């Protein structure tokens, strides 16, 4: 068998175990995870497995092991904008992008695969979303570990969007396909959208988008209230947030 | 989940009368805080809201208080249409949990229960069974002490008791107990007695017959 | 809605499935929920799921996550919850209750009449219906006790009248025990004068639907 996109990342068993235990000894309310176990219940999920073949339940084991309560009212969604997403969290601590939970943290920038009825990781290939499979190893994680992730949020959800995109709101997306429609209004007050101007200089209401639009209805009809800002000026919203009373803010 | 554990479980009180029940939040659940009334046979009914709002056309009675941890619903004159069961529920953290509810019932005069025993049927017996009925008819409180006696012995762990809501004319309780034997064991033995224990009784009353002389 | 109406009563074995349906009268109103709660014979209230109708959007608490769905069908106004793989302890009646869909009111404003469900591995049987003789022992001064004890049915209910509904006064019919044999088993009884057993003819009238038994007894006096 050989796939369209690139194979595992190279190092993937070393990253995933190195990344595990730096997670736990940064985090000290995760210490009790066993990072052996969590190696052999994520390896497990995909080894001698069709790389298409791959069920939620297949992650089940690696969930359970990475089971984390963050506090529900300091969750950041993100669409298309990760590197800011992951700055705004670096400089606002409290606050949680999925990739600040153990899970997510883990599988982080890594593409993984195996083949039907081989004990061996594939470094060569692993199935391409657009081309191969939408159901592949890492979409089946994201969507697994994201869906848990927003289902836990609550009070006011922000979410980081990229107003530079040819769609600022896309459902394609992790945010726009599974995390959008798995905000509960028993928990959720209030979705909050960032529209970051992250280009050319555009003075435009991007919060008039028709995406932005399309955001707002699907929220409505979750009975949860939607609020959008622009972010004129990302570097300066990053400064003023670590020092704010503070500079021309 | 936030537990909601209410107190008494049981209220007796006259009609007229103040009723004070309480329910208690295992954490802070703000005000948000419901009282529900449920009838026998019916659905719950929506009384307060936010702990202390009542619903759309709730009388003014009906009074909610409290905040955090600790409500109280009053009914400041028990009307006939009152007694019935008490829940709170909290909105404040998913799951929405509920309370194990208080009965509110009707306080009346001590009745002493007019106790009848029933022996086995022909019909029954045919059959391989025997179910001795003993009925306690129109007493209150509630409270009884039903004892059977098999030749003047305590038989324990093979009786059913079964208890009629509240009377809506007298206000009184009516209970069957049901001592059922395979006909061999109902055969070993040759008095079979129901001796009742009640607040309204100076001493304990028995109803007993032999078996087979009726 | 103003007025949530829900379907009859279920009797089921243990691995089966139910649905329960809740047709809105009004229909579906904008921002409103329909959430399922159910309460086991004689306990409390347990909150098990809801519906955003206009998305037909479920969610569920844990304990029922992989075993219920819930459903809306705006076309017809009817929610439906689905409970698989029964066991006997889901022996309950199902309400569909009505609240605000946003965060902050989600207290049930509206129910239903309510769905009794019974899961037991019992079969449907016919009572027997049995005598409860009058005599000097069910008798005290001027009033004699008689009775039916009506035993060994399923499922719930049955129905007792004496001579017909003729004889209403001091008739108590008992809440049915359920035994270890998954039979119900029930007592009605009723006092009269002493003076009218030589001459008044008491019969029980016992009817159980689910099994088409209509069963008379005569109970005479015994001495
Ligand atoms: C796919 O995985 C399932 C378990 O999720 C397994 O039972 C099945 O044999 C696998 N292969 C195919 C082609 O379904
Ligand atoms: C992107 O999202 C739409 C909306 O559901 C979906 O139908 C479509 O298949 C997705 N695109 C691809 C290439 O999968
Ligand atoms: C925004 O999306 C564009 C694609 O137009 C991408 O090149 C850029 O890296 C994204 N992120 C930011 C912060 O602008």
């Amino acid at each position: 068998q050989q796939w369209s996109g690139p194979g595992t990342t190279k190092r993937f068993p070393e990253t995933v175990l190195a990344r595990c235990v730096k997670y736990t000894e940064i985090h000290p309310e995760m210490r009790h995870v066993d990072c052996q176990s969590v190696w052999d219940a994520f390896k497990g999920a995909f080894i001698s497995k069709h790389p298409c073949n791959i069920t939620e339940e297949d992650y089940q084991p690696l969930m359970k092991l990475g089971t984390q309560t963050v506090p529900c009212n300091k969750i950041l969604l993100w669409s298309r904008i990760k590197d800011l997403a992951h700055q705004f969290t670096q400089v606002q601590r409290d606050m949680f992008t999925l990739e600040d939970t153990l899970l997510g943290y883990l599988a982080d920038d890594l593409t993984w695969c195996g083949e039907f009825n081989t004990s061996k990781i594939n470094y060569q290939s692993c199935p391409d979303w657009r081309k191969d499979c939408s159901n592949n190893p890492v979409s089946v994680f994201w969507k697994t570990v994201s869906r848990r992730f927003a289902e836990a949020a609550c009070d006011v959800v922000h979410v980081m969007l990229n107003g530079s995109r040819s769609k600022i709101f896309d459902k394609n997306s992790t945010f726009g396909s599974v995390e959008v429609h798995n905000l509960q209004p028993e928990k959720v007050q209030t979705l909050e959208a960032w529209v970051i101007h992250g280009g050319r200089e555009d003075s435009r209401d991007l919060c008039q988008d028709p995406t932005i639009k399309e955001l707002e209805s699907i929220i409505s009809k979750r009975n949860i209230q939607f609020s959008c800002k622009n972010i004129y000026r990302p570097d300066k919203f990053l400064q003023c947030v670590k020092n704010p009373e503070d500079s021309s803010c | 989940e936030i537990v909601m554990t209410q107190s008494p479980a049981t209220l007796s009180v006259s009609p007229g009368e103040r009723a004070t029940l309480s329910c208690r939040a295992s954490q802070s659940v703000s005000s948000n805080l419901a009282w529900y009334q449920q009838k026998p046979g019916q659905a719950p009914r929506l009384l307060i809201y936010g702990a202390s709002t009542r619903a759309t056309g709730i009388p003014a009675r009906f009074s909610g208080s409290g905040s955090g941890t600790e409500f109280t619903l009053t009914i400041s004159s028990l009307q006939s249409e009152d007694f019935a069961v008490y829940y709170c529920q909290q909105y404040n953290n998913w799951p929405w949990t509920f309370g194990q509810g208080t009965k509110v019932e009707i306080k009346r005069t001590v009745a002493a229960p007019s106790v009848f025993i029933f022996p086995p049927s022909d019909e029954q017996l045919k059959s391989g069974t025997a179910s001795v009925v003993c009925l306690l008819n129109n007493f209150y409180p509630r409270e009884a002490k039903v004892q059977w006696k098999v030749d003047n012995a305590l038989q324990s762990g093979n009786s059913q008791e079964s208890v009629t809501e509240q009377d809506s004319k007298d206000s009184t309780y009516s209970l069957s107990s049901t001592l059922t034997l395979s006909k061999a064991d109902y055969e070993k033995h040759k008095v079979y007695a129901c001796e009742v224990t009640h607040q309204g009784l100076s001493s304990p009353v028995t109803k007993s017959f032999n078996r087979g002389e009726c | 809605q103003v007025q949530l109406v829900q379907s009859g009563a279920e009797v089921k074995k243990p691995g089966s499935s139910v649905k329960v349906s809740c047709k809105a009268s009004g229909g579906f109103f904008s921002h409103y929920i329909i959430n399922w709660v159910r309460q086991a014979p004689g306990q409390g209230l347990e909150w098990m799921g809801r519906v955003i109708p206009v998305i037909d959007d479920a969610y569920y608490a844990q304990k029922f996550q992989g075993r219920v769905t819930i459903t809306a069908d705006e076309s017809t106004s009817t929610a439906y919850m689905e409970l698989s793989s029964l066991r006997s302890e889901d022996t309950a009646v199902y309400y569909c209750a009505r609240s605000r869909g946003y965060y902050g009111s989600f207290y049930f404003d509206i129910w239903g009449q309510g769905t009794l469900v019974t899961v037991s591995s019992a079969s449907t049987k016919g009572p027997s219906v049995f005598p409860l003789a009058p005599s000097s022992k069910s008798t005290s001064g001027g009033t004699a006790a008689l009775g039916c004890l009506v035993k060994d049915y399923f499922p719930e209910p049955v129905t007792v009248s004496w001579n017909s509904g003729a004889l209403t006064s001091g008739v108590h019919t008992f809440p049915a025990v359920l035994q270890s044999s998954g039979l119900y088993s029930l007592s009605s009884v009723v006092t009269v004068p002493s003076s009218s057993l030589g001459t008044q003819t008491y019969i029980c009238n016992v009817n159980h639907k689910p099994s088409n038994t209509k069963v008379d007894k005569k109970v005479e006096p015994k001495s």
